[PDB]
């Protein structure tokens, strides 16, 4: 999901 | 984990540096636009936060998952907690953003807001008569994010949590307080930790029912809505 | 005012003495279960254990100062908080276990028995949990739970009036100072207090979160609960 | 209110 994508950025 | 080694004040400067910006709203309100424009303010507000909670000492040290947890449980509290910080020199008003200055009124043209800005408004009185400080501010926001998730699962959290609680001391005592008024000053305020975590609850009750359409919420709130649905 | 001038250990016996009774469940082990009874025995249990409730926070000091109005709505907002912290404290002792009653023991498999409940029972369980591994006293215990009945609803609330709050808030640092003269009497350091009083309000939290789901819940029953219950609507 | 009667008794 997209918070996953957002953390790692 | 680095954040147990820091000290009082670098915790502090820690905090105060990762503090994110105060975004500005698009350029009378209806149901739709009070709606659409706080949901879009929300929403740029959640990038930024996503990114100071990488640099709250002792996050960075949690699995993917567990990051995702905590912000997933504390998004809403910590927009609250912000929205009341920044409204308080505001008495009556909730400061969303500086071109976006509301009072109860227009809550009403949201069904069932009114009551949840009521307690906002409170709470921002509250803080003010309360002469909350910058540095106190941001330990609270901190302790919202490693806490209001920590049991929906954890021992580095709770000694990251402890040099939270040592910090908002160590501010305390440097301000001048005697001891009954520095741990009289602890318990103040974080009781009202507990007024705000059932503010998101509330408000939280709304937004995953408004979602059921009103306005096309983003995927990520979505996500972040579906987390508590 | 009798509670301002109380000493800690006063503030103790006081709390201590007005402690309810711990009631007993309906539960008959020799009948099989299900939603409709589980969810009676626990409505039965709750509207019994109101009635002590009522009768205790009477005895909170600070509580029969307020108006009656006032003290309506500390109890309507906390009620289930309440009998959450109840339920955990009584639960430390057995893990895995929530002590609905004594002859009454329900792990989360049971709590399976009613849609949604077991997210909530895991909750409180944790807390129980949390609860023991800090080794909680009675005596702190007593405390937390008149901080529950005087802070939950006080910001929920004539100008006037005003001052109503602000006794709230005296009582409020009284039980605080009560707090902290436990754990120095404990033994523990002075930064050792401050974490401890910190991480116990911090639980409250908690609570308050527990108290909010299952409220949800609850409200989609006794003619007390009902009334309790329509008070979050 | 049910409550507001056992509060008064
Ligand atoms: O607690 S609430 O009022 O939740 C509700 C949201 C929508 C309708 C209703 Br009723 C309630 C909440 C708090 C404040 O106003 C509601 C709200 C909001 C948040 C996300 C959205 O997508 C839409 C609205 C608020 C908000 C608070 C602080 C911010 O920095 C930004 C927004
Ligand atoms: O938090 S909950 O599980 O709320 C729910 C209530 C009903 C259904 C569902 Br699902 C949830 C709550 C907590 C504990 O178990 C549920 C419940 C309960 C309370 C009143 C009722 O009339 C029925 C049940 C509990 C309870 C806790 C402590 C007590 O001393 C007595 C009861």
């Amino acid at each position: 999901k997209i918070l996953h994508r957002l953390l790692q950025d | 984990s680095l954040a147990l080694s820091l000290t009082a004040d670098q915790m502090v400067s820690a905090l105060l540096d990762a503090e994110p910006p105060i975004l500005y709203s698009e350029y009378p309100f209806s149901e739709a636009s009070m709606m659409g424009l706080l949901t879009n303010l929300a929403d740029r507000e959640l990038v930024h936060m996503i990114n100071w909670a990488k640099r709250v000492p002792g996050f960075v040290d949690l699995t993917l998952h567990d990051q995702v947890h905590l912000l997933e449980c504390a998004w809403l509290e910590i927009l609250m907690i912000g929205l009341v910080w920044r409204s308080m020199e505001h008495p009556g008003k909730l400061l969303f953003a500086p071109n976006l200055l509301l009072d109860r009124n227009q809550g009403k043209c949201v069904e069932g807001m009114v009551e949840i800005f009521d307690m906002l408004l409170a709470t921002s009185s509250r803080f003010r008569m309360m002469n909350l400080q910058g540095e106190e501010f941001v330990c609270l926001k901190s302790i919202i994010l490693l806490n209001s998730g920590v049991y929906t699962f954890k021992d580095h959290i709770h000694r990251v949590l402890d040099k939270i609680t040592d910090t908002l001391i160590h501010l305390m005592a440097k301000a001048g307080l005697t001891l009954q008024q520095q741990h009289q000053r602890l318990a103040q305020l974080l009781l009202i930790l507990s007024h705000i975590r059932h503010m998101s609850n509330k408000g939280m009750e709304h937004l995953y029912s408004m979602k059921c359409n009103v306005v096309p919420l983003s995927d990520l709130l979505l996500e972040m809505l579906d987390a508590h649905r």
